[PDB]
């Protein structure tokens, strides 16, 4: 909705 | 230098709109412009500055808290002192992540799964486990500060129920983070080029909710500390309100950054805001924990 | 997704050795591999982490020194307190530099001078002036610590001459940095694609020399503080030697990093070492300044 | 000799 993650990007 | 081209003598020529030709999984015909490549590179350069600031701040906060404390052996001290350590460990495995092949321009432009080895997936797993072991520490810190604010000579009706809603919010945040993590890991272990992201954008809203609740409860304590004193004959605060409200004795600045981080659309730096607000919350827990255990009307 | 290529089913296919085709100043025929591109990108990603750590550390050192000091109005305090501010200003204009067109993959691969505007050269100028206004503060701090160590009841032969060699070394370092800066600026203002670099690799050796001299003088003071006490009947240090020597009450760790930074060939991280050693020197000046003004035999 | 600067890289 507001944050989008890359396929290998972990949580921050 | 054999011979310069004629485009060297064109004042109005614009590099950046030129063409790059490369081979992808869709054949030897993919093309890109230099400004979309530079937009991919500038977001890695922007997400490494933040985590270097985080590592620096947290390391120099850990040492200073070790050296400038009178009353150790307190649980709140130990929890505040392991949250700053899990920030540094999270930032270490993200620098490890940022120089690996899962964040390369090679994988980004050419989505070949031969470039991903086993060892790149295990650091993703480990980082997703330290992120939930950091949210758990944040929530337990907030529930001990709430459990120390109202318990005492104050009325037991409000105090007993606010610990209940804070325990509830904390356990829900930790559980949702765990669920998100364990499904993302399943998905990634099945396919390296797969993304699962519906549960990360509600876990952040519940961390934000719990911090906003702690800010509300500290504002409540301040209004009742200005209301109780006037009833009696004791003298009021001279210029202590400005320190408490403005400086982060109450968690208002991280709460404002959190409410502008997800309300705004992603095209206005929404990713740069949650990363600053988690740092400011973990850095403001030592200051929110001194006001929380302070005499309401004895002093 | 019209159709996947056959190379998607090759286990031993290596992306990274593939070819990229682009147009440069030498025509529409330049080529590069993905690993030299990734080696250009990984050095920007490695030089942004260091300066974010620098900005974080220096900001959280400035505040803590403001809050944890008893004897203010001292010149050494003010000089130590403006060096931490010039570190943060230097790191700010370098983040400005790192996201500009002089550090882009576009300029790097295609050396077109149309991509460089006026405003990119003025931040280069400004950064080269803050670098010399930071070396000047470091040197004046070291010359006041030396001027406070030996001046007093101690013998006036050695003390009067060591301030002379330290004033000399400081003024030579500052002058050489100024010369380097003003010629680099002339060169760059003449041509954007020109590099002048013979005077930067001797200015670092003279900053390193001056720090090594301060470490020698503090070791001298320590050997004479262990030698004077035994002559009299006063009790010695119990476990103070380990703190002084090991922890940076004397500047031994920055001095070791400086002597391994330029002695080693550039292919072993020589640029990552001077940047850490300047941070550690500016962060260790508050600790070298407490030992320097301490009673040699009165206590 | 040991440190090399880029054409637009300022001093550090
Ligand atoms: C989001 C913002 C507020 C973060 C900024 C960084 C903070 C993590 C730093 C900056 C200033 C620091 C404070 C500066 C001075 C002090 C006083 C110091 O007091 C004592 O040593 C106690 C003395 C006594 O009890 O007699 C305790 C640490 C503390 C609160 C420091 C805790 C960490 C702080 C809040
Ligand atoms: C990844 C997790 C599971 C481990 C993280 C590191 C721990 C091994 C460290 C981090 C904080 C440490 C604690 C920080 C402070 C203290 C208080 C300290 O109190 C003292 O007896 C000395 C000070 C005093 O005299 O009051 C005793 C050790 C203890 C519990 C430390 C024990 C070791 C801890 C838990
Ligand atoms: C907070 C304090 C205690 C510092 C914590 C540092 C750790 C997060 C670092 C230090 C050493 C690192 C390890 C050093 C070497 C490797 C091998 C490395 O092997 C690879 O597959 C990549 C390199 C290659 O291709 O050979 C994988 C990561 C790993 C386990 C690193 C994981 C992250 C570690 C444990
Ligand atoms: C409390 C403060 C003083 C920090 C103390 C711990 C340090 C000794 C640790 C913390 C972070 C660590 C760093 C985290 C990550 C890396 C990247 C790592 O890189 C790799 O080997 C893999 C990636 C690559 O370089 O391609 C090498 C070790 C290093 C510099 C680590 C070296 C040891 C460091 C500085
Ligand atoms: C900070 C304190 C509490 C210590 C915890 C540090 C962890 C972040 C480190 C310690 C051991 C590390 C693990 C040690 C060995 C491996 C195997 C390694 O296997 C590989 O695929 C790479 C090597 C190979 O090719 O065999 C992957 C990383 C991993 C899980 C490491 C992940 C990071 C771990 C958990
Ligand atoms: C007791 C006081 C502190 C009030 C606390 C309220 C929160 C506990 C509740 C109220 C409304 C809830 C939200 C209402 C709707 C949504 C949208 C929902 O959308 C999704 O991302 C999931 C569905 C989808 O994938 O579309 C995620 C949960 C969330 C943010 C909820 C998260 C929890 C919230 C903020
Ligand atoms: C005690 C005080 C501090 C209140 C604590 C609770 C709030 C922090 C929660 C409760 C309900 C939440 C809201 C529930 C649902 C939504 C809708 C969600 O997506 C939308 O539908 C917005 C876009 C649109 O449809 O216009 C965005 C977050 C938002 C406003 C949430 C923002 C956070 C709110 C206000
Ligand atoms: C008590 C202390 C912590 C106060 C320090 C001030 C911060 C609250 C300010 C200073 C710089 C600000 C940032 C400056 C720039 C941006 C980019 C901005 O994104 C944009 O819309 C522009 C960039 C883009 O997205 O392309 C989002 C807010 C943010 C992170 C700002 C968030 C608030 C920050 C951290
Ligand atoms: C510790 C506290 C008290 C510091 C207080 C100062 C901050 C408010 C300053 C210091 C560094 C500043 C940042 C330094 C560099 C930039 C990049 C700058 O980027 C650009 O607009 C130029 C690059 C481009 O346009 O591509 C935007 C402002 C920002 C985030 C600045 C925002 C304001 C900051 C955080
Ligand atoms: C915190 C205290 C020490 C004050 C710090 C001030 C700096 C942040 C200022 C002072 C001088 C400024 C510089 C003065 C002149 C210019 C040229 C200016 O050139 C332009 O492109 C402007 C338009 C034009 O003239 O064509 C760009 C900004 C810059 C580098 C300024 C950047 C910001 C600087 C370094
Ligand atoms: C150290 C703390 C206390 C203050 C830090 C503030 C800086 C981060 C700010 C103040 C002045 C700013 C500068 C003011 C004006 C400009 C000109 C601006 O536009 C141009 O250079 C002209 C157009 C072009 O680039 O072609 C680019 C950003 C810049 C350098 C700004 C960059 C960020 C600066 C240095
Ligand atoms: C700590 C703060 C207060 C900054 C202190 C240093 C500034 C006063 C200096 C540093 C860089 C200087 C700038 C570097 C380069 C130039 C270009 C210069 O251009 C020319 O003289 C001719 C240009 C041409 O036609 O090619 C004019 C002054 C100016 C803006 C300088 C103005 C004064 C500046 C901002
Ligand atoms: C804060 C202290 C260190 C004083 C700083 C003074 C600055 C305002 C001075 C010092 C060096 C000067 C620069 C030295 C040399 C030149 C080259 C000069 O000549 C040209 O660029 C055109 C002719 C050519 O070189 O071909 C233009 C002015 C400029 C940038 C000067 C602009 C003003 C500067 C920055
Ligand atoms: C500490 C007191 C006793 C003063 C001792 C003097 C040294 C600090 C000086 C004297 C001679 C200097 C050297 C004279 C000439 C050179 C060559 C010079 O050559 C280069 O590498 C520059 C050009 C390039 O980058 O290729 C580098 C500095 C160096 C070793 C100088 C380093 C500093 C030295 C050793
Ligand atoms: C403890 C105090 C009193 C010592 C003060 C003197 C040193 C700071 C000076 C004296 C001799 C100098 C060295 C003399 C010659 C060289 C070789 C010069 O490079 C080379 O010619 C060799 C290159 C290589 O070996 O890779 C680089 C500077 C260096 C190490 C100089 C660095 C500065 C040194 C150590
Ligand atoms: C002052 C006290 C608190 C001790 C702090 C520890 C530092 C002195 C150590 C910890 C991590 C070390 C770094 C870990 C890894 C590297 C990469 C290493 O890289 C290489 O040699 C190969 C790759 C390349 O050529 O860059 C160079 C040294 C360096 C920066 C080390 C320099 C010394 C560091 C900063
Ligand atoms: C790259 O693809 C373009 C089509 O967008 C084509 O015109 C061109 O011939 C190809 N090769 C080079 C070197 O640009
Ligand atoms: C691109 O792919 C085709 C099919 O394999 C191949 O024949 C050709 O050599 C490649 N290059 C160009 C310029 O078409
Ligand atoms: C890229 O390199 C040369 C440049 O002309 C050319 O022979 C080759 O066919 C080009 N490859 C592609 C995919 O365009
Ligand atoms: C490259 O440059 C030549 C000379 O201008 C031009 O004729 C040609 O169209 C360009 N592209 C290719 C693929 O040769």
């Amino acid at each position: 909705h507001a944050l989008q993650l890359k396929p290998g990007q972990p949580l921050y | 230098a054999p011979s310069l081209s004629n485009l060297f003598y064109d004042p109005t020529y614009n590099p950046g709109q030129s063409t790059i030709n490369y081979t992808s999984i869709y054949g030897n015909g993919s093309t890109i412009t230099f400004d979309e490549l530079q937009g991919l590179v500038n977001s890695t350069v922007t997400q490494a500055i933040m985590f270097g600031v985080r590592c620096g701040a947290a390391a120099l906060t850990l040492i200073v808290m070790w050296m400038t404390s009178r009353s150790r052996k307190t649980p709140i001290f130990i929890i505040n002192q392991v949250s700053l350590f899990l920030i540094i460990l999270h930032s270490a495995l993200y620098f490890k992540y940022l120089l690996s092949n899962y964040s390369s321009v090679t994988y980004a432009l050419t989505g070949f799964p031969q470039f991903i080895s086993r060892g790149d997936v295990h650091v993703y797993g480990a980082t997703n486990i330290i992120q939930v072991l950091l949210v758990a520490s944040i929530e337990t810190s907030l529930v001990f500060q709430i459990k120390v604010i109202f318990t005492g000579d104050n009325f037991k009706r409000i105090g007993l129920m606010l610990t209940s809603i804070s325990f509830t919010l904390g356990i829900a945040t930790v559980t949702m983070y765990f669920v998100s993590a364990v499904k993302g890991m399943i998905v990634t272990y099945n396919d390296v080029s797969a993304t699962q992201d519906k549960y990360f954008n509600a876990s952040t809203i519940l961390l934000a909710s719990s911090i906003n609740f702690m800010s509300f409860v500290l504002v409540v304590k301040l209004i009742l500390a200005i209301r109780s004193r006037r009833f009696l004959g004791l003298k009021q605060f001279d210029s202590f309100h400005i320190l408490l409200i403005m400086s982060c004795q109450s968690l208002l600045v991280p709460s404002i950054i959190f409410i502008l981080a997800y309300s705004l659309k992603p095209n206005q730096g929404t990713d740069v805001l949650t990363t600053v607000a988690t740092l400011l919350a973990v850095l403001s827990l030592p200051l929110s924990s001194m006001w929380a255990t302070a005499a309401n009307n004895a002093s």
